[PDB]
């Protein structure tokens, strides 16, 4: 797939992604927070189409990222990221896409994410997550 | 605890 | 060491 | 005066400021990294004009301030940041402004200067420095 | 708030 | 079970763990390092006994924690770490338990683990790790 | 490396 | 003069140092607070005698470090730092030594002091901080 890298910013406003409940996640698109501002991150696109898209909107600042769970398996040959869930100190919002495969959680008991990096091809690859304090 | 991220600040030099 | 601010990355999920 | 803060960002392209040898620092504006883009940061501005204007332009990502000097004084009745000097693994860009007052210096064994904030009327009031790793 | 330094920490993972 | 947490401090040297091949994760300990001299942690001890020791030595500082997998999972009704691997930039050390249950994963891109918390009765129930550049 | 790292500001006095 | 260097920790709960009334800073030792727990640093020693002694115990954790200030100046033919001025939120420490030749300044905004470094001769050469969230 093609990797991507936002890099790091100050928090997170919004999070959109799409997923498929018979594949995996597609789309990834976050709007960080910049020093008060928001910005909007470069929408990491799917090579494919016919996902259902979804918009995790927060209550930035009092809300926000205090657990990333979810799940890898092997769609069409390849191991990608099959669902996602963001769990807030407010709310879950999740699972999307298929809970199947092996589990992966990133629970926070300090600090914040604060970033997003991976790879998206037919479906997102991998990811990795920016923490700061 | 806030969602927004910290950074270690020095100074401030004047007024 | 280099101009560029470093930060902590965990990960990364799914494929390698 | 007007207070200003830029906030937090990955490293430092370039510092534009302007100065009179009489007075004091009149314009304060950045050019930011933020991931390895250029990120225009906010000009603050003096409320009047008769600057002597300067560009700092670092090659950044291997040049990067390790030293900020400088020299706060009274300038009609207002206690402001008189010069700056900005010293990096590279050279030193300054004094800009007359080496008169009070010195201040902020040497940084490690880390670097990711953002500023401070405030400015008819000159740079004060100011203050974020710092990383 | 305190002159007690922070660190990000990761988890629990196991109970609670 | 009764919680420990070590804190934090500037790197791992050692981790002496015990493990049941039928049950779970018993006895934790670490030997940290402390701005270039050992620190040995306070030993955190299970309320049982019947557990093989294990000594991870690590070849500080050249040598450091990659990944920190492992399982968790159901034992005598409580929800308890059964296993646990750690990667290093050198060697793969472990499973040492049970790898039943579920799965867990702590891969790390940039920074590192200085510290550990948990809680530990009949078997090590909790864990987290505190992360820093 | 293994050692963890923090901001250092300084030195003040001899250089 | 003699190098040193503490390293970091979680916070400060002491500061002894010695000082000449006409020269520059003599001794300089910490009580660091390290995870909850006193942490006595090496004292750091000056070559000659006839220092006074002074302690300066704070309230840990409510009581912190947000401005050191001091002067450097020549003493004998070195360029030693002369007088330390330690400013909490709760109280000021200071002026110990000789407030002669030229000043300096560390304001936090944010963050805290966590170690020393620095050099010793027959007076305290230089010293820095080490700075943390
Ligand atoms: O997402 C699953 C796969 O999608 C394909 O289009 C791509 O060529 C693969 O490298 C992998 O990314
Ligand atoms: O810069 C010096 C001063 O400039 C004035 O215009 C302003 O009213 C003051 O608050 C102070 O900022
Ligand atoms: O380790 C599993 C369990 O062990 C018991 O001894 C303890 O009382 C429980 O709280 C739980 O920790």
């Amino acid at each position: 797939g093609k990797a991507f890298d936002d890099g790091a910013f100050t928090g997170i406003r919004e999070i959109n992604l799409s997923y498929n409940k018979e594949t995996a996640i597609g789309d990834f698109q976050v709007v960080y927070d910049l020093n008060g501002s928001p910005y909007v991150g470069e929408n990491h696109k799917s090579f494919i189409t016919g996902f259902t898209p979804v918009k995790i909107s927060l209550d930035f600042p009092s809300e926000y990222i205090m657990e990333v769970s979810g799940y890898t398996g092997k769609v069409s040959g390849y191991v990608v990221v099959r669902s996602l869930t963001f769990k807030t100190n407010k709310k879950t919002y999740g699972p999307y896409g298929v809970t199947s495969g092996t589990p992966f959680s990133l629970p926070i008991e300090n600090g914040l994410i604060v970033g997003f990096k991976g790879s998206i091809g037919y479906w997102l690859d991998y990811f990795s997550m920016y923490l700061s304090l | 605890q806030s969602g927004i991220s910290q950074t270690v600040i020095v100074g401030p030099w004047g007024a």
